[PDB]
DNA sequence: ATATTGTGCAAAATGACAAAG
RNA sequence: CUAAGAGUAC
DNA sequence: CTTTGTCATTTTGCAGGTACTCTTATTCAATAT
């Protein structure tokens, strides 16, 4: 306050929090990754290769046209325009994401390459080298490649900068965060999918059986290259017991796993000693020394470089090399095949094989119980690819393709003679067509569910939905919550199905890091002191620190102390980037540093000595919260005080799971920072008793995720209801946007009056949920009222309904295109007429009028035709009693849904990109709480109503206040919802002094003190109510707790979920009953079903069920042969099997038709199932 | 959306207070308690029914109309 | 078992018998180098292993904000403040005893009784 | 201008292979 | 209509 | 000389039950009649 250099209380650490929610938002790593690639990602893949030579040889008979040819095609910068739309009739003109949502277009922006076509030409005389000259024509001319679609709110996006008013007039709403693409009219949100990270080693302990007891292997990948995936693996053989320990590598294209020795000396290493001080880096170390002669001795037989380089071509699977060249072959593989993250030119066997002893280390360290093999779940070893990557690899896959397919259309035309023309060796489609598949269907290639439907149910739904993370399912335990995932994913929040654990939730705070160029850090190592890996020498440097940057271990350091703090300064003041993470590991002496993508990483206090006080303190103080408290208010005249301005002046930093391996983080500053009668009713906490803290927590309630950041009190609760509440509130009925009354979405359900919480968190004012809410505030009394509310049920205020309590609104919207089956057989909207139309719905198309629409306004009730529509055939045909050559069209209209019903809200008409009208039909429903609609707190207490009583007849206090739900106290104790209760006392409190309930986690507020302003309002302190029998006016013996408490209404209601079936519409191929309601199906009798059924011993109904309730066939067989081959005219009463020439020996059978087409199949399939009528052997 | 017309437990009428509510809140600079109990409202239904609702229907409003006339 | 190497072509060197003084003597496989042996011991193989429990320990191991502290005494300094860690060696039948570093001498003492 | 064709158990089974007469 | 995929309820 | 039991590979078939909703897509492109 008035101190500038004042330390920060607990309560100064929001500001900071809003602070960052106002520069990153809730979904910036996806604007971030897409940001990237669109800006670096696409030059760096048209750059690479995408540079087709065509060396046309002279080919010369004669010498008279002794000249060679080289066509070459080059690439130049890429441009990306502003998403744009083409037309029916040609015109092009800018395309807005709510046309295109409307218009089932592609907010989609096309992308245009300069291409530079060179020509050479040689004179061809055999034995000269040839020299290429120009021919001068250095034609150059953009051209159109593709169209890459855009996600809303990135740079290249109208909305980018588009204040609040320009949003409001583009018919966007503000509240809208953007993150998602727009593929054919559909958003599309692309789920962050978790990998494991590249160039790391990793040492497994393999099982008893195995000959191989330990394995050290690497995924090595290289960024800037062709970007391919080969793994080296280095195998100990034989168990613990075994005599012959040898160390064997599996080279890539190789068939045998040659040992490490003949590997060494083929990089160039001769001497034994050399490549034990490769291996191991202490003298004193000779256990590992006694565990390595194996190897040596295994490869004692090769004594030279040109001899190991032999044995290894020798074993080369290729194949198709001479023996001579075997060397050639055997240093191609080790230059291009071998470790390629560290480089792919040549000169650096020295750093490969340091590379291979550093692994070879690791894993003897592994198999002398030095180290525990390496954990498989440990959260900083795994990497999220974002939209950034995702398109990357299949933008470079796609493109080529079509570089492939442009050096085959330039062979093929200069092999035919025929003339070159860009635009017909271009094919847009390619591009188009790939990304447009990619993004619209979630199979990511030519994996699955990478690309998925937007959740539009509620806005938290949507904020959860763009922080998902998903896991493609080895011997770990991925299920798991680690303890890595503190702070980075929500501790609870994940489904209950098969996906808990492997679908994950960012935490409010966690961020994805983009990738930087590593080049600039590996400068500053070299200029800081790190001395160059081919002139090191374990022995003359042996306390020396390895130096790791994305893996590649670059040199060794002398003084890392040093080296570290000049890191960590330049990180603080912004030389280096941020997102880079700088980890020192002093037990193993080593240092790593990450700057590439896919790294989750989160903000944190930093803490220094702070002589001044003479005990550590954080840097931030109360000046700084001042200046972005200022800056808060003003854009609600002073300098602007970002989030980024406290990252530039190393107030707070970014630490991920590996570099938080070597912090400590203090959980809050007030209580943990200060060297060291309490209030009973405050929870225990421990002091740690340690003073060397390097971080503090900015809050520990930011370890949640967006849906567990709703739940009030989530430290009171058993952690699965948590886990079931994060999972309920996306199923939460609210407002999703507020421009709802635009957009043409398939479903939508709106609250008519959201309530924001009594109770309610800290971290929910940057999740818009009171501005966006998804539940009302209902009068909750906790009694055994009548019975009706046990085993989950709800009994609901009736009076409450009729006045408003939980209505909604519910829209769906019916599409309908006309499409050109042919030139000219175009589809027709109309209102069709029975006298020239087929296959007319048995539904009323009275309610449409001549354009095949109805009318905004008008009642429309299941099975009415809402769209009318007409396909034309060829005329000519008589049949069925009433089909005539005035039959030309067939009906293609659109019937409303068979169970729903409602106003029609609005229809929208309008032209596709082909050209052709389309339609979309909104209609609007209410749907009123009933018995069977399923409600829920925010603790996971979800139930239906069970019955719905009157005002009069509900219980009610002397103040004539009348519960809107009572609940069953029995689904209290089990479960152990106690902030149910803490947030129902506090809710009460909240109303009655018109303050907010602050509900947040980690506070120190206590039922005590809820207790006492409870006492001081006039009620008793623990919520307790005397309340009265409705029916009969006299006190009941035991008081009510009683209160207000915070209710989502969900989405599953009775009336979308009741459906019944006599008889209907059967399946073509087997003549068993169809599936689903929505089919008027049948109900699945499964095989337990018909289990208990025979427990039961009721043999006559199971065949009742089996035959005449699903599929009942008479089929005719003979007596000699078993088979169904019998030809029955009926009519005429005639039966015959051809073959074994009988007319009397038929039988009939009722079998079920799956079990004749069973019979049938076998048959087709040379079986003879012969089913005979009478027994041939005794029992 | 906007503000509701009566209590939803008790039925008292409440959508006549919204604007005597907000014009309490910023022209008199009541906090919220003060407010509810000068408008009347002692139970805390109605407390609850006035202090949470969000009034919606004005982002609806920013919008250009549909049908203009 | 301190192994040496061939001090003209930097290969193994290993053990052999020798006849006219019956003497153990260490002999290059490749270019024939001869030299005695210093000790007798040829083989050692480690059933129950002591060493790598103290392993990691720099001179500036202190510099480590995740060790825990303690004030126990060093018979070295009887300087209070000291780093103190479990056995490293990483066996699940290693004891638990804790080991010290005094953050001003850099001398190892530790917790355990038997032993003192 | 359009039709036609370029995954982790874990039991069972099986094969390779040092010892035995 | 069929198929594939995704999300979800108990 | 052929067993003979014996390990180390190869197959190889499976992986709860009901139920709901929505979305996309049905071989691309070149050639010849
Ligand atoms: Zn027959
Ligand atoms: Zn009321
Ligand atoms: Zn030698
Ligand atoms: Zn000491």
């Amino acid at each position: 306050f008035e101190d500038e250099s004042a330390p920060i209380t607990a309560e100064d650490s929001w500001a900071v929090i809003s602070a960052f929610f106002r520069e990153k938002g809730l979904v910036s790593q996806q604007l971030d990754s897409f940001n990237q690639f669109v800006d670096y990602t696409l030059q760096d893949i048209i750059c690479e290769d995408s540079t087709l030579i065509l060396e046309q040889l002279a080919q010369h008979t004669t010498e008279s046209d002794n000249i060679s040819r080289k066509y070459e095609i080059s690439f130049g910068k890429i441009y990306v325009t502003k998403p744009m739309v083409n037309e029916s009739d040609g015109v092009t003109h800018a395309l807005y994401p709510q046309e295109a949502r409307l218009r089932n277009l592609t907010y989609s922006s096309g992308l245009f390459v300069d291409v530079k076509k060179r020509t050479y030409e040689a004179i061809d005389v055999p034995g000269r080298e040839l020299k290429y000259e120009l021919i001068a024509e250095e034609s150059e001319g953009k051209v159109f490649i593709g169209r890459l679609p855009i996600m809303l709110r990135s740079k290249n996006c109208y909305l980018s900068e588009a204040t609040e008013s320009d949003l409001y007039k583009l018919k966007e709403c503000p509240f809208d965060m953007g993150g998602y693409f727009i593929i054919n009219g559909s958003e599309k949100v692309l789920i962050a999918q978790e990998r494991s990270a590249g160039n790391i080693v990793q040492v497994f302990k393999k099982a008893a059986p195995s000959p191989i007891s330990h394995v050290a292997e690497i995924r090595s990948a290289l960024e800037k290259g062709s970007r391919f995936i080969s793994t080296l693996q280095v195998k100990l053989y034989g168990r613990e017991g075994s005599s012959a320990r040898t160390i064997k590598a599996t080279l890539p294209y190789i068939k045998q796993d040659i040992p490490i020795v003949i590997i060494f000396r083929a990089l160039g290493i001769i001497p034994d000693g050399e490549i034990l001080e490769h291996i191991c880096y202490d003298v004193n170390d000779w256990q590992m020394l006694e565990m390595l002669k194996p190897c040596v001795e295994d490869g004692f037989v090769i004594q030279d470089r040109e001899t190991a380089l032999d044995f290894i071509g020798r074993r080369g699977t290729a194949l198709g090399i001479k023996k001579e060249k075997r060397i050639q072959y055997a240093k191609d593989i080790l230059q291009k095949e071998f470790l390629p993250h560290i480089t792919q030119l040549e000169g650096f066997e020295s750093r490969k094989a340091f590379f291979l002893g550093y692994m070879i280390n690791r894993l003897l360290l592994c198999a002398l119980d030095r180290k525990d093999q390496d954990d498989r779940d440990h959260f900083g070893k795994k990497r999220l690819d974002l939209a950034g990557p995702l398109l990357a690899q299949l933008f470079k896959t796609l493109f080529k393709k079509l570089t492939k397919d442009i050096f085959r259309y330039m062979q093929r035309t200069v092999e035919e003679a025929h003339d070159f023309n860009m635009k017909l060796a271009i094919n847009a489609k390619t591009i188009t067509s790939g990304l447009k598949y990619a993004l619209a269907t979630g199979n990511w290639g030519e994996r699955a569910g990478v690309s998925q439907v937007l959740n539009r149910y509620t806005y938290s739904s949507t904020l959860s939905h763009l922080r998902r993370t998903n896991t493609p399912i080895k011997l770990a335990k991925p299920r798991q919550l680690h303890n890595t995932h503190w702070g980075l994913v929500c501790p609870a929040e994940t489904p209950e199905g098969q996906a808990c654990g492997l679908v994950k939730n960012l935490s409010l705070m966690s961020c994805i890091s983009v990738g930087t160029d590593p080049m600039p850090i590996i400068t500053f190592l070299s200029e800081w002191g790190m001395e160059p890996l081919e002139d090191y020498v374990p022995h003359q440097s042996p306390d020396a620190t390895r130096v790791f940057v994305n893996g590649v271990w670059h040199g060794v350091h002398r003084n890392p102390a040093r080296l570290m703090e000049t890191l960590r300064t330049l990180r603080r003041k912004g030389d280096i980037n941020p997102e880079v993470s700088m980890i020192r590991d002093i037990r193993e002496k080593e240092l790593k540093i990450f700057t590439d993508a896919g790294r989750v990483y989160r903000p944190l206090f930093i803490v220094e000595d702070d002589e001044s006080l003479g005990h550590k303190e954080l840097k931030v103080r109360k000046g700084h919260i001042a200046k972005l408290m200022a800056t808060e208010y003003q854009d609600i005249d002073v300098e602007e005080y970002t989030w980024s301005s406290l990252l530039n002046e190393g107030l707070v930093e970014y630490i991920d799971a590996e570099e938080e391996e070597s912090i400590l983080i203090a959980m809050q500053p007030e209580d943990l920072e200060p060297a060291e009668d309490v209030d009973p009713a405050k929870r225990i906490r421990v002091s740690h008793h340690a003073t060397t803290f390097t971080h503090c927590e900015i809050h520990p309630s930011m370890i949640l995720g967006v849906a567990a950041s709703i739940i009030p009190f989530p430290d009171h609760n058993q952690s699965p209801r948590n886990t079931y509440q994060s999972a309920m509130g996306k199923q939460a009925m609210g407002v999703f946007l507020t421009n709802y009354n635009v957009r043409m979405d398939t479903m939508a359900n709106i609250l008519y009056y959201p309530q924001k919480p009594l109770g309610t968190t800290r971290a929910m004012e940057y999740l818009k949920f009171r501005e966006l809410p998804a539940g009302q505030n209902a009068i909750v009394a906790i009694a055994c009222y009548s019975g009706y509310n046990q085993e989950d049920s709800m009994i609901m205020n009736q009076s409450s309904i009729d006045r408003g309590l939980f209505r909604s609104l519910f829209f769906r919207s019916y599409m309908d295109q006309e499409k050109k089956y042919g030139m000219s057989i175009t589809e027709t909207f109309e209102k069709p007429q029975r006298t020239n139309t087929l296959r007319m719905k048995h539904g009323t198309y009275d309610k449409l009028d001549d354009d095949g629409l109805i009318a905004p306004g008008v009642r429309v009730s299941g099975e009415d035709v809402i769209i009318g529509k007409t396909t034309p055939i060829s005329p000519d045909e008589e049949e069925l009693g009433q089909r005539t050559a005035y039959h030309s069209k067939r009906d293609a209209s659109t019937p409303l849904r068979s169970t729903e019903n409602g106003i029609v809200d609005q229809v929208l008409v309008t032209t596709n990109q082909d050209g052709l009208k389309f339609v979309k039909v909104r209609v609007r429903t209410t749907k009123i709480p009933q018995i069977g609609d399923k409600f829920a707190s925010r603790h996971g207490q979800k139930g239906t109503i069970g019955i719905t009583y009157r005002r009069e007849d509900m219980p009610f206090t002397a103040e004539g206040i009348v519960p809107d739900l009572i609940i069953n106290p029995h689904a209290i104790p089990s479960r152990m919802t106690v902030a149910h209760l803490i947030e129902c006392l506090l809710s009460k409190v909240a109303a009655l002094s018109g303050n907010e309930g602050d509900a947040s986690p980690f506070t120190d507020i206590t039922v005590e003190g809820i207790s006492k302003l409870l006492r001081e309002h006039g009620y008793q302190s623990r919520g307790f109510e005397v309340m009265y029998n409705g029916h009969t006016g006299k006190k009941l013996m035991a008081q009510i707790f009683f209160g207000p408490t915070y209710y989502q209404r969900l989405r599953h209601m009775v009336d979308d979920k009741i459906h019944a079936r006599a008889r209907g519409p059967m399946q073509v191929l087997t003549r068993q009953p169809v599936e689903g309601r929505s089919r008027d199906g049948g109900l699945r009798f499964g095989e337990m079903e018909r289990d208990c059924m025979i427990a039961h011993g009721a043999a006559s109904f199971l065949k009742e069920r089996l035959m005449e309730a699903s599929d009942a066939f008479r089929v005719h067989i003979c007596g000699i042969c078993g088979l169904m081959t019998v030809i029955a005219k009926l009519n005429h009463n005639q039966f015959e099997c051809k073959g074994c020439d009988n007319k009397i020996d038929i039988y009939q059978i009722h079998i079920p038709y799956a079990a004749k087409l069973l019979f049938q199949e076998l048959m087709a399939m040379n079986i003879t199932p012969r089913l005979y009528t009478d027994r041939s052997r005794d029992f | 959306m906007i503000v509701p017309v009566r209590c939803f437990s008790c039925g008292k009428v409440v959508g006549d207070k919204w604007e005597s509510y907000l014009n309490l809140l910023q022209e008199d600079e009541l906090d919220e308690g003060t407010a509810l109990s000068r408008l009347g409202l002692k139970r805390y239904c109605c407390r609850r029914m006035i202090l949470t609702h969000v009034d919606l229907i004005e982002k609806f409003l920013r919008y250009n109309p549909l049908e203009k006339r | 078992t301190t192994f040496r190497f061939c001090r003209d072509c930097n290969n193994m060197l290993y053990p052999r018998e020798d006849k006219e003084n019956n003497r153990l003597l260490f002999e290059c496989r490749t270019c024939s180098y001869v030299e005695e042996a210093g000790s007798p011991l040829v083989y050692r193989h480690e059933l129950i292993t002591n060493i790598g429990e103290t392993a990691g320990v720099v001179q500036d191991i202190g510099s480590d904000p995740t060790l825990p502290r303690s004030d126990r005494e060093c018979p070295k300094c009887h300087s209070r403040e000291n780093v103190f860690f479990q056995s490293q060696q990483r066996r699940k039948d290693t004891s638990m005893v804790l080991f010290f570093v005094c953050l001003s001498c850099s001398h190892i003492f530790t917790s355990d009784q038997k032993n003192k």
